[PDB]
RNA sequence: AUAAUAGUAAAGAUGAAAUAAUAAUAAUAAUUAUAAGACUAAUAUAUGUGAAAAUAUUAAUUAAAUAUUAACUGACAUUGAGGGAUUAAAACUAGAGUAGCGAAACGGAUUCGAUACCCGUGUAGUUCUAGUAGUAAACUAUGAAUACAAUUAUUUAUAAUAUAUAUAUAAAUAAUAAAUGAAAAUGAAAGUAUUCCACCUGAAGAGUACGUUAGCAAUAAUGAAACUCAAAACAAUAGACG
């Protein structure tokens, strides 16, 4: 009937309103698969990769030689993974 | 530095006026006085400066005139206020927290 | 100042629906019957 | 040009450099 | 049976287009040549395809 | 009206840089009488929970176990520094209120820190841990980082 | 293998034909384009339009700014 | 020029969020419809979190009251309300931005045109057709 | 509708793979392993459970360490690829 | 008509220009309000060319004379310091070329 | 960087240590409070825009920019010596600021030596306002414009035939035919032609000396001759070497 009081039925909410994205809740049998998990997601936002970068200062004109260098090594790898598809259903086409 | 003829400086060391007063609910209740606390050229105590401006004609007493930072271009920055024991620490062009 | 009040009384009164886009609503056509009314 | 012209561009003007910086005095005096 | 080659002149058009403008001067599709669309391989169509599809 | 402090929950840290690992102990604490007394507002309240005050309890790095200079980078001496953080913590026995265990950037003890982790001397603190985070910290903007290492 | 993500294809609004720029108001929307720190996905997960997705951007942006996330 | 402004009202008063919601709306819209300004719309988004924790006022503020204003005003008028909103200590945050009018005079707020309705006309026509 | 583009190579002087990963399959063995490792954590070292699992590691074991290794195959993609690129790039004609 | 086109762009000049007096910094701005007085040259000497009437009438309506239709302008810093653009100066002559001025100050009887 | 709470004996760097900072408050690490300078994460391709230099945290004001159609005008166009404006980083002149990085300097290292590569402290600089100067591998090492010439693939924009995305036209990119080329290669050009401007005539001397011009200065522009020589240079081929 003040203030307060309903503030204690209301913290846990405040409290999962802010989260950073990065919360994780672990499994009480095994704990292999969390932070297996926790690892692949640490990759897919590349935050270990971009802190080795951030050590050091590169000069604007090599990264983006250097980000240019990767762009195209991936579009090889991806036109390579397309022919090797073609390839692989001719041959079993009979090709 | 920014004076200039036809320019309104006003002084609150007495305390807020009855205009303000009587404007409390539109005045104080918005806290508009933002609007006239941080202005050039007015002088306020230091109590209603907030922290970080930079002011000069500073006194050391209550009733007491300015004494510090009165020449060409000086200036003083306030950087604390203790309520409790009735000092504020004023940042000193000398360089010098008093 | 008067339509002020009255739309802000309408807007901000607790009866007043809100918005707070929680969650998906699943549920134009009025806008065209009313332009095939106009110009047929 | 290739790297080797270059090359000796660069040393030629390294050389410049060092003469001028060393004739500071002499080109003050009788520059007044 | 389209014919190719045959550019509609703005005289043998004399009345007004579906908004109601007149035509009275060639515009920027007539000043371009069309050598390529003579050379260009026909292509072929018809009607029974959409009944087939 | 008068304190009353107690303690909540558990947090460990663990840095791995490379050159050292850095293992700290703290406890969380908090206030129950602080919301009985009135005077405070719905946002001191919150702004009180939100951010819970935490006390260190036990902190070491591979230097207190013996290693010395260019042996506190390496997989052995943080698996036990890893080791010895969880016995510390099993005899001073605060695994009764569970545990939270963030993160911190790689270096190399974040491997040895994970196995004893789920090691079997581990096995039996894992039982009071049930959130995880990594706040391995990063730079949006610039401070202008030192320059290339021509080695 | 060949497990599509048509379900996505036919849910996301986005390439519906809607301007992004709008919805920089709605949090939510732009929520399930951002990973779990807010990071924008890259063209190839969202498979966007170039303009759409340069639109998106701006809108998931400004939302930052205004404080929305 | 079209205007639309998010506005982020702190609530002090969690018994009366809407209230001091309600005060500021009232005092810079009465300063927009003396300044030669009109007012299009008002709607609320509602009493949400903000993602961190914003220290604003001198206060660490979590959660605000976020509300909608549409309205038409000179270049000079928008700019000095946007300077009344920063400066004002009862909203902690605020962002202005103009809406085309180039096509068609008559464009709803933001929120609206992201549903079907593209205009206030539409909702009106909508509201008569559904009551 | 508006699916990601198809992205071509230029033309190459081949097209192979460098360490091809070809299928193939544990001894299992140290499968058999495994699982007596597994039964010895659980129900005790030599518990009568895991007796049959060591009786099967005695099995797998008394011949070869590994046991009986067979079925080692090579992936031959890299003689197709060869084979076939000059058909399946699409390169403009002379 | 070469006169409403001179019109037209007397119209953007004037008001680009303003811009440009308000904003001193910008320069791609001041590029193009070169250019469109360029374009207007350009298109009056035109009109000079075919109907002399109309054009003495045009540039005596905008305020321009002869010359300053026929001769080069480049919107040179010299323009800005003669006329006034901004208000201060922004070449500055070599004590050569200042003396010299300052000698050819003759200040003759006559 | 400063302060507080707890909390220990080590922390920081390196291939490894010391230079600088620790149990004199008592660090390092963790959590909080305050100030400051600088920078801008995915998006992302600098895509794209811009005359170049440049240009990606957000909003606003001003100015410019695209395609189609209608009308208008009437060869009013292209190039452009001389000239004018803008021009990265460094540099200089006043005034603010200086967190981090960092010429020089001083120390610690490796080496026989090390005036360096590695480590510490780190002044100028690096930042904002007003200026000076007008230089770069300022590079697509490729001036602008016009007419034309055979194909393919992917994106972007326009047009209603549609029934609910097939059909034609423009631009960019990537691979080519012909052509050109010393070849590597170019491939809306480095091809077929026309017009205008800038520049070249062996190497070294030398973009040096002298003169002049301009700058606060560092310097920028212009710019020879004497002595010597039968050299000098590019593409590609085959080895040897790493
Ligand atoms: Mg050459
Ligand atoms: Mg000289
Ligand atoms: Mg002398
Ligand atoms: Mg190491
Ligand atoms: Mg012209
Ligand atoms: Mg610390
Ligand atoms: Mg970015
Ligand atoms: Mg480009
Ligand atoms: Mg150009
Ligand atoms: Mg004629
Ligand atoms: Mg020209
Ligand atoms: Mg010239
Ligand atoms: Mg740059
Ligand atoms: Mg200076
Ligand atoms: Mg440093
Ligand atoms: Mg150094
Ligand atoms: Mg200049
Ligand atoms: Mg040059
Ligand atoms: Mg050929
Ligand atoms: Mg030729
Ligand atoms: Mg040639
Ligand atoms: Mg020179
Ligand atoms: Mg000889
Ligand atoms: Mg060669
Ligand atoms: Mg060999």
């Amino acid at each position: 009937l003040s203030e307060a009081e309903i503030a204690r039925s209301s913290v846990e909410n405040a409290q999962m309103r802010f989260n950073s994205g990065k919360s994780i809740i672990v499994n009480k049998n095994n704990p292999a698969e969390s932070f297996k998990r926790l690892n692949r997601i640490m990759f897919e936002n590349n935050i270990p990769g971009d802190k080795r970068s951030q050590r050091f200062y590169m000069k604007p004109g090599k990264v983006a030689e250097l980000k240019r260098s990767q762009r195209h090594r991936k579009e090889f790898m991806m036109g390579f993974k397309r022919l090797i598809e073609i390839v692989k259903d001719a041959k079993r086409k009979g090709y | 530095d920014g004076l200039r003829p036809g320019d309104v400086v006003e002084s609150f060391r007495r305390g807020i006026p009855q205009t303000l007063l009587n404007e409390m609910g539109g005045k104080v209740d918005p806290a508009i006085l933002s609007v006239k606390t941080t202005q050039r050229g007015n002088c306020l105590p230091i109590s209603m400066i907030p922290i970080g401006t930079i002011i000069h004609n500073v006194g050391i007493t209550p009733v007491g005139p300015g004494k510090f930072c009165r020449s060409a271009g000086t200036y003083a920055r306030v950087l604390a206020k203790l309520p409790e024991k009735k000092k504020a620490i004023v940042r000193l062009q000398s360089g010098e927290h008093r | 100042e008067s339509q002020l009040l009255k739309k802000i009384d309408k807007v901000f009164n607790d009866e007043t629906e809100e918005f707070t886009d929680a969650y998906d609503v699943t549920s134009g056509n009025t806008t065209l019957q009313t332009q095939i009314n106009n110009a047929i | 040009d290739s790297v080797m012209r270059k090359r000796k561009k660069k040393m030629k003007k390294h050389k410049l450099r060092k003469r001028r910086k060393r004739e500071k005095a002499e080109r003050r005096k009788l520059s007044q | 049976g389209h014919i190719i080659g045959k550019l509609v002149d703005v005289t043998e058009q004399p009345h007004a287009n579906n908004k109601g403008l007149y035509k009275t001067r060639p515009n920027s599709s007539d000043k371009r040549v069309g050598v390529k669309r003579l050379y260009r391989p026909p292509k072929l169509t018809y009607v029974e395809d959409r009944l087939r599809s | 009206y008068k304190p009353k402090e107690e303690v909540v929950k558990y947090i460990l840290h663990g840095k791995f840089t490379k050159n050292n690992t850095h293992l700290t102990f703290s406890s969380v604490v908090e206030d129950k009488n602080f919301h009985k007394n009135k005077g405070l507002t719905y946002n001191d309240t919150m702004l009180y929970y939100l951010n819970l005050p935490q006390k260190v309890k036990i902190s070491l790095s591979t230097g207190c176990l013996g290693f010395r200079k260019a042996a506190r980078g390496e997989y052995e001496a943080a698996f036990q520094t890893s080791g010895r953080m969880f016995e510390l913590i099993k005899e001073k026995n605060m695994l009764n209120k569970d545990i939270e265990v963030v993160m911190d950037d790689f270096g190399k003890g974040r491997a040895a820190f994970i196995s004893a982790l789920v090691g079997k001397e581990g096995a039996s603190v894992v039982k009071k841990v049930v959130k995880i985070s990594d706040a391995t910290k990063l730079k949006f903007g610039g401070v202008r980082s030192p320059k290339m290492r021509r080695l | 293998k060949y497990q599509a993500n048509k379900n996505s294809n036919r849910n996301d609004i986005m390439k519906s034909g809607a301007n992004p720029l709008e919805f920089y108001a709605r949090p939510r929307i732009l929520s399930r384009y951002v990973t779990s720190t807010g990071r924008i996905q890259h063209r190839d997960i969202t498979g966007l339009s170039a303009k759409n997705q340069r639109r998106l951007s701006k809108a998931i942006r400004r939302c930052q700014a205004i404080g929305l996330m | 020029m079209l205007y639309e402004l998010i506005g982020l009202v702190r609530i002090t008063n969690s018994n009366a969020p809407k209230l001091e919601a309600k005060e500021l709306s009232s005092t810079i819209g009465k300063l927009i419809i003396q300044n030669r300004g009109v007012v299009r719309d008002i709607v609320p988004m509602g009493i949400r979190y903000l993602p961190k924790i914003m220290k604003k006022d001198q206060e660490k503020h979590f959660r605000a009251y976020h509300f909608l204003m549409l309205f038409d005003s000179s270049a000079a008028v928008q700019s000095e309300i946007l300077r009344t909103l920063k400066k004002d200590p009862r909203v902690i945050r605020s962002s202005i931005v103009k809406v085309d009018l180039d096509k068609q005079l008559d464009r709803a707020s933001s929120l609206h045109r992201s549903l079907g309705k593209k205009s206030i006309l539409e909702l009106v026509n909508e509201d008569y057709q559904s009551i | 509708s508006g699916k990601p583009p198809v992205y071509r190579l230029p033309p190459l002087p081949r097209l192979k793979v460098k360490k091809p990963i070809i299928r193939q399959e544990a001894n299992k063995c140290l499968v058999l392993m495994s699982n007596l490792l597994q039964c010895w954590s659980s129900y005790g070292h030599m518990s009568p459970k895991c007796a049959g699992l060591v009786t099967e590691l005695k099995s797998c074991t008394s011949e070869s360490a590994l046991g009986k290794r067979n079925n080692v195959q090579k992936s031959n993609i890299n003689y197709h690829a060869a084979r076939l690129y000059d058909r399946i790039n699409g390169k403009p004609h002379d | 008509s070469s006169e409403v086109q001179a019109a037209c762009m007397t119209v953007r000049i004037q008001n680009m220009a303003n811009h440009i007096k308000e904003h001193r910094k910008d320069f791609a701005n001041t590029r193009n309000l070169r250019i469109l007085v360029q374009q207007r040259q350009a298109i009056l000497r035109y009109l000079k060319r075919d109907n002399p009437e109309k054009y003495y009438w045009t540039i005596q309506k905008l305020g321009l004379n002869d010359a300053a239709i026929t001769d080069e302008f480049n919107m040179d810093r010299r323009y800005m310091q003669d006329y006034e653009f901004f208000g201060d100066k922004i070449l500055i002559r070599d004590s050569k070329k200042v003396a010299n001025q300052k000698r050819k100050e003759i200040r003759k009887q006559k």
